[PDB]
C-alpha cells in the first residue's frame, strides 16, 4: 500500500488539502492496519483464552468484507 | 540456486541421502561454473 | 496591487504585499531601488498526510510488536525490521524535496525522533 | 488609521546637547515618515523627509534614523532657534500625525 | 521476461512441502509486490491512454496468477486442519493445472495479438 | 543498504571512478554481508558443535 502511494504522488503536485484516491488509499491502510492490530489482538489473548481466537477469527472473517464493500459503496456513491 | 532448493526439499523427509548429496554438490559445481563463465565473458569482451 | 483570482500558489499562501524605498551603492554610483516584498506562509497539508502520517504509522506498527508474545522470535523481528526499512526510506524520500542547505530542518528532527523510536 | 506615539509629550533640553525624539508607529512604514518643525504663529517646515535625509536647506546637525515602525530624531548641540513642535507624521497610508513635542528651555 | 520469470517464481511454492507455512506465504506475498512494480513501470513506459493494451493484459493476467497461488495456498492450508487428503490432491491438481492454464493463455495471446 | 546507493547514484552523472562516499558505502555493505556470511557459518556448525 505505501509503495502504491508512492508510485502515485510522484506525478501530482505538491497539493494540500487531500484527493479522492488519496482518501481511498488511506482507507484502505487503515483497513489493512486493523487487519494485524486484529491478528496482534488475537495473539495477545490466544494463551489466556483459546476460544476467544476462534471467535474473533470467525467474526472478522465475515465482518471485514461486509465493512469495506460498505466503504466501497459510500465512496463510489459520494464522488460518482 | 532456488530451484536447487526446492528439489532438495521436495526430496527431504522421503530421500534424505540423495538430498543431501546434490546439496553437497550444489555447493562446488554453481561457484565453479561461475567462475568458468566469468573468466569466458571478460575473456572474450577485453580480447576484442 | 493584486488581482483577486490572481495566485497560482498551490502550495503556498499569500498573505500581504509591503512596499519600501531605498537608496543603493553600486561601483559605478548611487541609485535608487523600489523594493516590495510578498509575505508568503506555507501550507502545512500536503507534508503532513505525505510525511508526519507514515511516520506516526510506522511508529504505532513498531510499537505494536510489544503485544506479541515473546515465543514468537520472526514476527517481531520482522516488525522490527520493517520498520526501520521504511523510516530508512521516508527519512531519503523526504528531504529530497528541499534544496541541499547545511542545517536541520524541523521535519528532520520529526523523521530523527521517529527513527530513534524505531530503533529503541 | 496608522498611529504614531511621539515621545516625549514635553522635554526641556539646555543649549549644546544632543537631544533626540522618538516616534513609533503601530503597523509598517517603511521609512516613509517625515519630520516638521512647527515654529509659533507659522506653517509647519519639512525637516527630514523619507526616513533619513535632510530637505535642502536644513543644517546639518538634524538627523533621523529609520526602521519599520520606530523612529528617531536627534539634533546635536541645539541653537536658541530650534525651539518648537516637532512633528512626525507617516506616508506608507494615509498620512496620519503624531502629537508634537514641546521644546522648552 | 521478468513477468513470466516471475509467475514460474510463483509456481516454485507449489512444490515445497506444506507444512513450512512462512516460505510459502512470503514467496506469494512477496511476489505480488514485485508483480505490481512492473505493472507499474510497465505502464509508466507509454502514455497515460484509458483503454486497454495487449502489455497491459499480460501483466494483469500474471498479477491474476500470482493472486490464485496464493489463496489457493491458502484454502490448502485451511482445508489441511480439516481434511489433509484434500489439500494433498490440490497440490498435485495445482502442480499441472497452472503451467497449462499459463501456456494456453500465453498462446492464445500470442496468436490472437501478432496475427492481427 | 543497495537501497540507499541506488537513489544516491541517480543523482551523480555516470562518472567512473570510486568516490568517497561510494567507498563508505562499499565499507558498509562489506560489513554487512561480512554479519551474513558468519550467520551462516554459525548455522552450518550448529548441529556439530554449540560449543564453537
Ligand atoms: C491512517 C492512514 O494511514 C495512512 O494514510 C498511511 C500511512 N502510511 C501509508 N499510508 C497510506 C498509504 C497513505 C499515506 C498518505 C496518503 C494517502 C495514503
Amino acid at each position: 500500500m505505501t509503495t502504491i502511494n508512492t508510485h502515485l504522488r510522484e506525478t501530482l503536485p505538491k497539493i494540500p488539502y487531500v484527493k479522492a484516491i488519496d482518501m481511498y488509499l488511506m482507507g484502505c491502510f487503515v483497513f489493512v492496519f486493523m487487519a494485524l492490530l486484529e491478528y496482534a489482538l488475537v495473539n495477545y489473548i490466544f494463551f489466556s483464552q483459546p476460544a476467544r481466537a476462534a471467535a474473533i477469527d470467525r467474526w472478522s472473517r465475515i465482518f471485514f468484507p461486509v465493512v469495506f464493500s460498505f466503504f466501497n459503496i459510500v465512496y463510489w456513491l459520494y464522488y460518482v | 540456486a532456488l530451484i536447487e532448493f526446492a528439489t532438495v526439499n521436495y526430496f527431504t523427509k522421503s530421500q534424505p541421502a540423495r538430498a543431501a548429496k546434490i546439496d553437497r554438490l550444489s555447493r562446488i559445481a554453481f561457484p565453479l561454473l561461475f567462475g568458468i563463465f566469468n573468466l569466458v565473458y571478460w575473456a572474450t569482451y577485453l580480447n576484442r | 496591487v493584486v488581482a483577486e483570482d490572481g495566485s497560482r500558489l498551490n502550495q503556498y499562501d499569500l498573505l500581504g504585499q509591503t512596499v519600501d524605498s531605498g537608496i543603493v551603492q553600486s561601483s559605478t554610483g548611487e541609485y535608487v531601488v523600489m523594493t516590495t516584498h510578498f509575505h508568503l506562509k506555507r501550507k502545512i497539508g500536503y507534508f503532513v498526510i505525505q510525511t508526519y502520517l507514515p511516520c506516526i504509522m510506522t511508529v504505532i506498527l513498531s510499537q505494536v510488536s510489544f503485544w506479541l508474545n515473546r515465543e514468537s522470535v520472526p514476527a517481531r523481528t520482522v516488525f522490527g525490521v520493517t520498520t526501520v526499512l521504511t523510516m530508512t526510506t521516508l527519512s531519503i524520500s523526504a528531504r529530497n524535496s528541499l534544496p541541499k542547505v547545511a542545517y536541520a530542518t524541523a521535519m528532520d528532527w520529526f523523521i530523527a525522533v521517529c527513527y530513534a523510536f524505531v530503533f529503541s | 488609521n496608522i498611529v504614531m506615539t511621539q515621545s516625549p509629550k514635553s522635554m526641556s533640553m539646555s543649549v549644546g546637547e544632543r537631544v533626540t525624539l522618538s516616534c513609533k508607529a503601530s503597523e509598517y512604514v517603511g521609512t516613509y515618515v517625515s519630520w516638521y518643525q512647527q515654529k509659533p504663529e507659522q506653517s509647519p517646515k519639512l525637516l527630514i523627509y523619507g526616513a533619513s535625509n535632510r530637505y535642502t536647506g536644513v543644517p546639518d546637525r538634524f538627523t533621523g534614523s529609520g526602521s519599520a515602525t520606530d523612529f528617531t530624531l536627534t539634533i546635536g548641540s541645539v541653537q536658541a532657534e530650534d525651539l518648537a513642535d516637532y512633528h512626525c507624521g507617516q506616508s506608507y497610508s494615509y498620512p496620519t500625525f503624531g502629537a508634537g513635542t514641546k521644546l522648552e528651555l | 521476461i521478468p513477468c513470466t520469470l516471475i509467475v514460474v517464481l510463483s509456481w516454485v511454492s507449489f512444490w515445497i512441502n506444506k507444512d513450512a507455512v512462512p516460505a510459502r506465504t512470503s514467496l506469494g506475498i512477496t511476489t505480488v509486490l514485485t508483480m505490481t512494480t512492473l505493472s507499474t513501470i510497465a505502464r509508466k513506459s507509454l502514455p497515460k491512454v484509458s483503454y486497454v493494451t495487449a502489455m497491459d493484459l499480460f501483466v494483469s493476467v500474471c498479477f491474476i496468477f500470482v493472486f490464485s497461488a496464493l489463496v489457493e495456498y491458502g484454502t490448502l492450508h485451511y482445508f489441511v486442519s480439516s481434511q489433509p487428503a484434500r489439500a494433498a490432491k490440490m497440490d498435485s491438481y495445482a502442480r499441472i493445472f497452472f503451467p497449462t492454464a499459463f501456456c494456453l493463455f500465453n498462446l492464445v495471446y500470442w496468436v490472437s495479438y501478432l496475427y492481427l
